[PDB]
């Protein structure tokens, strides 16, 4: 049996702090 | 053997592995804080932050 993830399993690469920004 | 040639001899080894990360430390050097300061141009040092 099968499900589509959609936009799941994305998590916080490191421990900073960073706001109002695009990172890569 | 006592007696082995110095090549074969045994030795001890320790490795220290440092987990450096920019997260709370809890291993750190012989060292004092001050009082904080604020408002003010200062040179700091936060946990080896410099
Ligand atoms: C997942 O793979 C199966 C075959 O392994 C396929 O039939 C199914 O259509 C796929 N899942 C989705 C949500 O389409």
């Amino acid at each position: 049996a099968y499900t589509n993830s959609f936009t799941r399993g994305v998590y916080y690469p490191d421990k900073v702090f960073r706001s109002s920004v695009l990172h890569s | 053997q006592p007696t082995n040639g110095v090549g074969y001899q045994p030795y001890r080894v320790v490795v220290l592995s440092f987990e450096l990360l920019h997260a709370p430390a809890t291993v750190c050097g012989p060292k004092k804080s001050t009082n904080l300061v604020k408002n003010k141009c200062v040179n700091f040092n936060f946990n080896g932050l410099t």
